[PDB]
DNA sequence: TATAATGGGA
Protein backbone atom coordinates (compact mmCIF):
# COMPACT_ATOMS: atom_id res chain seq x y z
CA UNK A 1 0.00 0.00 0.00
CA UNK A 2 2.02 2.98 -1.26
CA UNK A 3 -0.79 5.42 -0.41
CA UNK A 4 -0.50 4.72 3.32
CA UNK A 5 3.28 5.16 3.00
CA UNK A 6 3.02 8.62 1.41
CA UNK A 7 0.23 9.83 3.71
CA UNK A 8 2.39 8.87 6.70
CA UNK A 9 5.39 10.70 5.22
CA UNK A 10 3.52 13.96 4.62
CA UNK A 11 2.11 13.26 8.07
CA UNK A 12 5.48 13.77 9.77
CA UNK A 13 5.73 17.35 8.47
CA UNK A 14 3.47 19.42 10.75
CA UNK A 15 1.20 22.12 9.43
CA UNK A 16 2.52 25.68 9.60
CA UNK A 17 1.04 28.60 11.52
CA UNK A 18 -0.15 31.80 9.86
CA UNK A 19 2.98 33.45 11.26
CA UNK A 20 5.20 30.73 9.77
CA UNK A 21 3.21 30.90 6.52
CA UNK A 22 3.87 34.64 6.26
CA UNK A 23 7.52 34.22 7.27
CA UNK A 24 8.29 31.45 4.76
CA UNK A 25 6.49 33.28 1.95
CA UNK A 26 8.48 36.38 2.93
CA UNK A 27 11.88 34.67 2.78
CA UNK A 28 10.90 33.15 -0.59
CA UNK A 29 10.16 36.56 -2.11
CA UNK A 30 13.26 38.02 -0.45
CA UNK A 31 15.41 35.20 -1.82
CA UNK A 32 13.99 35.58 -5.33
CA UNK A 33 14.77 39.31 -5.21
CA UNK A 34 18.21 38.53 -3.79
CA UNK A 35 18.88 36.39 -6.87
CA UNK A 36 17.96 39.19 -9.28
CA UNK A 37 20.34 41.60 -7.55
CA UNK A 38 23.06 38.95 -7.90
CA UNK A 39 22.40 38.83 -11.65
CA UNK A 40 23.15 42.57 -11.66
CA UNK A 41 26.23 42.37 -9.44
CA UNK A 42 27.86 39.29 -10.99
CA UNK A 43 26.19 39.47 -14.42
CA UNK A 44 25.04 35.89 -15.07
CA UNK A 45 21.58 34.46 -15.58
CA UNK A 46 18.86 34.01 -12.97
CA UNK A 47 18.35 30.27 -13.50
CA UNK A 48 22.10 29.69 -13.11
CA UNK A 49 22.21 31.17 -9.60
CA UNK A 50 18.87 29.45 -8.98
CA UNK A 51 20.30 25.96 -9.54
CA UNK A 52 23.66 26.62 -7.85
CA UNK A 53 21.75 27.70 -4.73
CA UNK A 54 19.44 24.68 -5.01
CA UNK A 55 22.44 22.36 -5.31
CA UNK A 56 24.36 23.62 -2.26
CA UNK A 57 21.17 23.30 -0.18
CA UNK A 58 19.28 20.10 -0.97
CA UNK A 59 22.26 17.88 -1.82
CA UNK A 60 26.04 17.52 -1.93
CA UNK A 61 26.55 15.54 -5.14
CA UNK A 62 29.93 19.70 -14.06
CA UNK A 63 29.83 19.02 -10.32
CA UNK A 64 33.49 19.75 -9.40
CA UNK A 65 33.99 22.47 -12.02
CA UNK A 66 31.08 24.65 -13.16
CA UNK A 67 29.00 24.34 -9.98
CA UNK A 68 31.86 24.99 -7.56
CA UNK A 69 33.49 27.72 -9.65
CA UNK A 70 30.22 29.67 -9.78
CA UNK A 71 29.75 29.24 -6.02
CA UNK A 72 33.39 30.23 -5.55
CA UNK A 73 32.89 33.48 -7.45
CA UNK A 74 29.82 34.16 -5.31
CA UNK A 75 31.85 33.47 -2.15
CA UNK A 76 34.48 35.99 -3.32
CA UNK A 77 32.23 39.04 -3.15
CA UNK A 78 32.05 42.06 -0.82
CA UNK A 79 30.15 41.84 2.45
CA UNK A 80 27.41 44.18 1.23
CA UNK A 81 26.78 41.89 -1.77
CA UNK A 82 27.24 38.55 0.02
CA UNK A 83 24.15 39.35 2.10
CA UNK A 84 22.02 38.48 -0.94
CA UNK A 85 23.80 35.12 -1.18
CA UNK A 86 22.76 34.17 2.36
CA UNK A 87 19.29 35.63 1.76
CA UNK A 88 18.90 33.49 -1.37
CA UNK A 89 20.03 30.33 0.44
CA UNK A 90 17.53 30.63 3.29
CA UNK A 91 14.92 31.81 0.79
CA UNK A 92 15.33 28.52 -1.06
CA UNK A 93 15.09 26.71 2.28
CA UNK A 94 11.80 28.55 2.85
CA UNK A 95 10.47 27.34 -0.51
CA UNK A 96 11.23 23.74 0.51
CA UNK A 97 9.40 23.97 3.85
CA UNK A 98 6.51 25.91 2.30
CA UNK A 99 5.99 23.04 -0.15
CA UNK A 100 6.42 20.25 2.41
CA UNK A 101 3.96 21.74 4.91
CA UNK A 102 1.20 21.96 2.26
CA UNK A 103 1.56 18.54 0.62
CA UNK A 104 -1.31 17.69 2.97
CA UNK A 105 -3.51 20.10 0.98
CA UNK A 106 -2.67 18.47 -2.37
CA UNK A 107 -4.12 15.16 -1.17
CA UNK A 108 -7.31 16.83 0.07
CA UNK A 109 -7.92 18.25 -3.42
CA UNK A 110 -6.68 15.40 -5.62
CA UNK A 111 -8.96 12.76 -4.07
CA UNK A 112 -12.00 14.23 -5.86
CA UNK A 113 -10.60 13.50 -9.34
CA UNK A 114 -10.25 9.73 -8.95
CA UNK A 115 -11.69 7.28 -11.45
CA UNK A 116 -10.88 9.41 -14.51
CA UNK A 117 -7.98 7.34 -15.88
CA UNK A 118 -5.20 8.41 -13.50
CA UNK A 119 -4.40 6.67 -10.22
CA UNK A 120 -4.42 8.41 -6.85
CA UNK A 121 -0.65 8.89 -6.69
CA UNK A 122 -0.62 10.27 -10.24
CA UNK A 123 -3.37 12.63 -9.02
CA UNK A 124 -1.17 13.63 -6.08
CA UNK A 125 2.06 14.14 -8.05
CA UNK A 126 0.70 16.37 -10.83
CA UNK A 127 -1.06 18.24 -8.04
CA UNK A 128 2.27 18.63 -6.25
CA UNK A 129 3.51 20.28 -9.45
CA UNK A 130 0.77 22.88 -9.04
CA UNK A 131 1.87 23.38 -5.44
CA UNK A 132 5.40 24.23 -6.61
CA UNK A 133 4.21 26.71 -9.24
CA UNK A 134 1.82 28.17 -6.65
CA UNK A 135 4.68 28.84 -4.23
CA UNK A 136 7.02 30.28 -6.86
CA UNK A 137 4.73 33.20 -7.80
CA UNK A 138 2.81 33.54 -4.53
CA UNK A 139 2.92 37.08 -3.12
CA UNK A 140 1.93 37.29 0.55
CA UNK A 141 1.51 41.08 0.42
CA UNK A 142 -2.06 40.62 -0.82
CA UNK A 143 -2.98 39.18 2.63
CA UNK A 144 -4.59 36.02 1.23
CA UNK A 145 -4.03 32.62 2.82
CA UNK A 146 -1.72 30.33 0.88
CA UNK A 147 -4.51 27.75 0.59
CA UNK A 148 -6.54 29.94 -1.78
CA UNK A 149 -3.80 30.41 -4.39
CA UNK A 150 -2.63 26.80 -4.10
CA UNK A 151 -6.11 25.29 -4.54
CA UNK A 152 -6.44 27.10 -7.87
CA UNK A 153 -3.04 25.74 -8.94
CA UNK A 154 -3.62 22.19 -7.69
CA UNK A 155 -6.80 22.00 -9.77
CA UNK A 156 -5.17 23.57 -12.83
CA UNK A 157 -2.34 21.03 -12.77
CA UNK A 158 -4.65 18.04 -12.19
CA UNK A 159 -7.19 19.02 -14.86
CA UNK A 160 -4.35 19.68 -17.31
CA UNK A 161 -2.87 16.29 -16.41
CA UNK A 162 -6.12 14.39 -17.04
CA UNK A 163 -6.46 16.16 -20.39
CA UNK A 164 -2.97 15.08 -21.50
CA UNK A 165 -2.36 11.61 -20.01
CA UNK A 166 -5.61 9.76 -19.24
CA UNK A 167 -6.41 8.98 -22.88
CA UNK A 168 -4.40 6.31 -24.66
CA UNK A 169 -4.88 8.16 -27.95
CA UNK A 170 -4.17 11.79 -27.11
CA UNK A 171 -7.20 14.10 -27.33
CA UNK A 172 -7.25 17.93 -27.32
CA UNK A 173 -8.22 19.68 -24.11
CA UNK A 174 -11.47 21.28 -25.30
CA UNK A 175 -12.64 17.93 -26.70
CA UNK A 176 -12.05 16.34 -23.28
CA UNK A 177 -14.17 19.07 -21.69
CA UNK A 178 -16.70 18.57 -24.50
CA UNK A 179 -16.76 14.80 -23.92
CA UNK A 180 -17.29 15.38 -20.19
CA UNK A 181 -20.24 17.69 -20.92
CA UNK A 182 -21.75 14.98 -23.13
CA UNK A 183 -21.06 12.22 -20.61
CA UNK A 184 -22.77 14.06 -17.74
CA UNK A 185 -26.02 14.61 -19.65
CA UNK A 186 -26.56 10.97 -20.67
CA UNK A 187 -26.68 9.84 -17.02
CA UNK A 188 -29.45 12.15 -15.77
CA UNK A 189 -31.65 11.46 -18.80
CA UNK A 190 -31.00 7.75 -18.29
CA UNK A 191 -32.56 8.27 -14.86
CA UNK A 192 -35.40 10.32 -16.38
CA UNK A 193 -36.14 7.92 -19.25
CA UNK A 194 -35.19 4.72 -17.43
CA UNK A 195 -33.25 3.87 -20.60
CA UNK A 196 -30.31 5.09 -22.64
CA UNK A 197 -30.95 7.88 -25.17
CA UNK A 198 -30.87 7.97 -28.91
CA UNK A 199 -28.46 10.39 -30.56
CA UNK A 200 -31.23 12.85 -31.48
CA UNK A 201 -32.59 13.40 -27.96
CA UNK A 202 -29.18 13.74 -26.30
CA UNK A 203 -28.39 16.28 -29.02
CA UNK A 204 -31.61 18.13 -28.19
CA UNK A 205 -30.49 18.13 -24.54
CA UNK A 206 -26.98 19.44 -25.29
CA UNK A 207 -28.23 22.83 -26.50
CA UNK A 208 -27.61 24.78 -29.70
CA UNK A 209 -24.84 23.78 -32.07
CA UNK A 210 -25.38 20.07 -31.33
CA UNK A 211 -27.13 17.65 -33.69
CA UNK A 212 -27.62 13.89 -33.78
CA UNK A 213 -24.59 13.40 -36.04
CA UNK A 214 -22.17 15.43 -33.91
CA UNK A 215 -23.01 13.64 -30.65
CA UNK A 216 -22.48 10.31 -32.42
CA UNK A 217 -19.04 11.27 -33.73
CA UNK A 218 -17.83 12.96 -30.53
CA UNK A 219 -18.99 9.95 -28.52
CA UNK A 220 -17.19 7.85 -31.14
CA UNK A 221 -13.81 9.31 -30.16
CA UNK A 222 -14.77 9.31 -26.47
CA UNK A 223 -14.55 5.52 -26.13
CA UNK A 224 -11.23 4.03 -25.09
CA UNK A 225 -9.71 1.24 -27.22
CA UNK A 226 -10.39 -2.44 -26.64
CA UNK A 227 -7.63 -4.65 -25.29
CA UNK A 228 -6.33 -7.24 -27.73
CA UNK A 229 -5.86 -9.47 -24.66
CA UNK A 230 -9.58 -9.40 -23.84
CA UNK A 231 -10.39 -13.06 -23.06
CA UNK A 232 -12.96 -14.79 -25.26
CA UNK A 233 -15.12 -17.43 -23.58
CA UNK A 234 -14.45 -19.23 -20.31
CA UNK A 235 -11.55 -21.06 -21.97
CA UNK A 236 -8.14 -19.64 -21.01
CA UNK A 237 -6.61 -20.35 -24.45
CA UNK A 238 -7.82 -17.44 -26.60
CA UNK A 239 -7.71 -13.64 -26.61
CA UNK A 240 -9.61 -11.15 -28.76
CA UNK A 241 -6.58 -10.55 -31.01
CA UNK A 242 -6.29 -14.29 -31.71
CA UNK A 243 -9.35 -13.96 -33.99
CA UNK A 244 -8.58 -10.58 -35.64
CA UNK A 245 -7.14 -10.85 -39.17
CA UNK A 246 -4.16 -8.75 -40.21
CA UNK A 247 -5.68 -6.20 -42.60
CA UNK A 248 -2.33 -4.54 -43.39
CA UNK A 249 0.16 -7.37 -43.92
CA UNK A 250 -0.08 -8.76 -47.47
CA UNK A 251 -1.07 -12.37 -47.98
CA UNK A 252 1.25 -14.79 -49.81
CA UNK A 253 -1.01 -14.46 -52.86
CA UNK A 254 -0.90 -10.65 -52.66
CA UNK A 255 2.88 -10.55 -52.21
CA UNK A 256 3.41 -12.79 -55.24
CA UNK A 257 0.92 -10.82 -57.35
CA UNK A 258 2.85 -7.57 -56.90
CA UNK A 259 6.09 -9.37 -57.78
CA UNK A 260 4.59 -11.06 -60.84
CA UNK A 261 3.20 -7.66 -61.85
CA UNK A 262 6.63 -6.01 -61.56
CA UNK A 263 8.17 -8.93 -63.46
CA UNK A 264 5.54 -9.02 -66.21
CA UNK A 265 5.75 -5.25 -66.71
CA UNK A 266 9.54 -5.45 -67.04
CA UNK A 267 9.12 -8.16 -69.67
CA UNK A 268 6.52 -5.96 -71.38
CA UNK A 269 8.75 -2.87 -71.34
CA UNK A 270 11.60 -4.93 -72.82
CA UNK A 271 9.68 -4.91 -76.13
CA UNK A 272 10.44 -1.17 -76.43
CA UNK A 273 13.49 0.94 -77.10
CA UNK A 274 15.30 1.90 -73.91
CA UNK A 275 14.27 5.55 -74.31
CA UNK A 276 10.63 4.60 -74.90
CA UNK A 277 10.74 2.50 -71.73
CA UNK A 278 12.67 5.08 -69.69
CA UNK A 279 10.16 7.78 -70.64
CA UNK A 280 7.26 5.62 -69.44
CA UNK A 281 9.11 4.71 -66.24
CA UNK A 282 9.77 8.40 -65.52
CA UNK A 283 6.21 9.48 -66.37
CA UNK A 284 4.66 6.78 -64.14
CA UNK A 285 6.97 7.03 -61.13
CA UNK A 286 8.64 3.63 -61.50
CA UNK A 287 12.09 5.22 -61.04
CA UNK A 288 11.84 7.39 -57.92
CA UNK A 289 8.14 7.25 -56.97
CA UNK A 290 6.79 10.49 -58.47
CA UNK A 291 5.16 11.06 -61.85
CA UNK A 292 7.56 13.33 -63.72
CA UNK A 293 5.81 15.83 -65.97
CA UNK A 294 6.77 16.30 -69.62
CA UNK A 295 9.21 19.10 -68.73
CA UNK A 296 11.48 17.09 -66.41
CA UNK A 297 11.55 14.10 -68.78
CA UNK A 298 12.38 16.38 -71.70
CA UNK A 299 15.13 17.93 -69.60
CA UNK A 300 16.50 14.45 -68.85
CA UNK A 301 16.58 13.53 -72.55
CA UNK A 302 17.24 17.02 -73.92
CA UNK A 303 14.07 17.20 -76.03
CA UNK A 304 10.78 19.09 -75.97
CA UNK A 305 7.56 18.38 -74.09
CA UNK A 306 5.93 17.41 -77.39
CA UNK A 307 8.72 15.03 -78.39
CA UNK A 308 8.35 13.27 -75.04
CA UNK A 309 4.57 13.03 -75.50
CA UNK A 310 5.02 11.32 -78.87
CA UNK A 311 7.56 8.89 -77.40
CA UNK A 312 5.11 8.21 -74.57
CA UNK A 313 2.12 7.68 -76.88
CA UNK A 314 4.05 5.47 -79.31
CA UNK A 315 5.39 3.38 -76.43
CA UNK A 316 1.86 2.86 -75.10
CA UNK A 317 0.25 1.55 -78.29
CA UNK A 318 3.23 -0.77 -78.73
CA UNK A 319 2.48 -2.12 -75.25
CA UNK A 320 -1.21 -2.39 -76.14
CA UNK A 321 -0.27 -4.33 -79.28
CA UNK A 322 1.91 -6.83 -77.42
CA UNK A 323 -0.72 -7.03 -74.68
CA UNK A 324 -3.45 -7.89 -77.19
CA UNK A 325 -1.27 -10.85 -78.28
CA UNK A 326 0.15 -12.20 -74.99
CA UNK A 327 -2.64 -11.20 -72.55
CA UNK A 328 -0.16 -11.44 -69.67
CA UNK A 329 -1.21 -8.07 -68.21
CA UNK A 330 -4.95 -8.33 -68.93
CA UNK A 331 -5.51 -9.59 -65.39
CA UNK A 332 -3.87 -7.89 -62.39
CA UNK A 333 -6.65 -5.43 -63.30
CA UNK A 334 -9.09 -5.90 -60.38
CA UNK B 1 9.76 45.71 9.28
CA UNK B 2 6.13 45.53 8.20
CA UNK B 3 3.97 45.25 5.10
CA UNK B 4 3.28 48.99 4.74
CA UNK B 5 5.76 51.72 5.77
CA UNK B 6 3.38 53.14 8.41
CA UNK B 7 3.44 50.02 10.62
CA UNK B 8 7.27 49.87 10.50
CA UNK B 9 8.85 50.37 13.91
CA UNK B 10 11.43 53.14 13.58
CA UNK B 11 13.72 53.75 16.55
CA UNK B 12 12.82 57.16 17.98
CA UNK B 13 16.17 57.49 19.80
CA UNK B 14 19.39 55.60 20.48
CA UNK B 15 18.61 52.60 22.65
CA UNK B 16 18.99 48.88 23.27
CA UNK B 17 16.44 46.43 21.84
CA UNK B 18 15.14 43.39 23.72
CA UNK B 19 12.80 40.60 22.61
CA UNK B 20 10.19 39.20 24.96
CA UNK B 21 6.93 37.72 23.67
CA UNK B 22 7.71 34.58 21.64
CA UNK B 23 5.16 32.45 19.83
CA UNK B 24 7.41 29.41 20.28
CA UNK B 25 10.93 28.64 21.50
CA UNK B 26 13.01 26.28 19.35
CA UNK B 27 15.81 24.59 21.30
CA UNK B 28 18.36 23.22 18.83
CA UNK B 29 21.21 21.04 20.05
CA UNK B 30 24.04 23.13 18.59
CA UNK B 31 26.86 25.36 19.75
CA UNK B 32 27.21 29.02 18.90
CA UNK B 33 30.08 30.98 17.28
CA UNK B 34 29.75 34.78 17.26
CA UNK B 35 31.54 36.50 14.40
CA UNK B 36 32.80 39.97 13.57
CA UNK B 37 34.05 41.24 10.19
CA UNK B 38 32.82 38.96 7.39
CA UNK B 39 32.25 35.25 6.69
CA UNK B 40 33.29 32.82 3.96
CA UNK B 41 31.25 29.79 5.02
CA UNK B 42 27.72 30.03 3.62
CA UNK B 43 24.38 28.82 4.96
CA UNK B 44 23.92 25.07 4.57
CA UNK B 45 27.26 23.23 4.22
CA UNK B 46 28.73 20.80 6.73
CA UNK B 47 32.02 21.48 8.51
CA UNK B 48 34.77 19.57 10.36
CA UNK B 49 36.50 20.54 13.63
CA UNK B 50 39.18 23.08 12.80
CA UNK B 51 37.60 24.42 9.61
CA UNK B 52 37.61 28.21 9.42
CA UNK B 53 34.21 29.76 10.10
C1' DT C 1 -3.63 33.69 -11.96
C1' DA C 2 -6.06 35.04 -5.03
C1' DT C 3 -12.51 34.28 0.40
C1' DA C 4 -10.77 29.59 2.38
C1' DA C 5 -9.97 25.12 1.54
C1' DT C 6 -4.43 20.90 4.63
C1' DG C 7 -3.88 12.25 5.95
C1' DG C 8 -7.79 7.32 1.09
C1' DG C 9 -11.07 4.17 0.70
C1' DA C 10 -12.51 -0.45 -0.21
Amino acid sequence: DPVRQYLHEIGQVPLLTLEEEIDLARKVEEGMEAIKKLSEATGLDQELIREVVRAKILGTAPDPKTVEEVDGKLKSLPKELKRYLHIAREGEAARQHLIEANLRLVVSIAKKYTGRGLSFLDLIQEGNQGLIRAVEKFEYKRRFKFSTYATWWIRQAINRAIADQARTIRIPVHMVETINKLSRTARQLQQELGREPSYEEIAEAMGPGWDAKRVEETLKIAQEPVSLETPIGDEKDSFYGDFIPDENLPSPVEAAAQSLLSEELEKALSKLSEREAMVLKLRKGLIDGREHTLEEVGAYFGVTRERIRQIENKALRKLKYHESRTRKLRDFLE
Amino acid sequence: AAIDPEEEVIAEAEGVVHLHEPASILVVKARVYPFEDDVEVTTGDRVAPGDVL
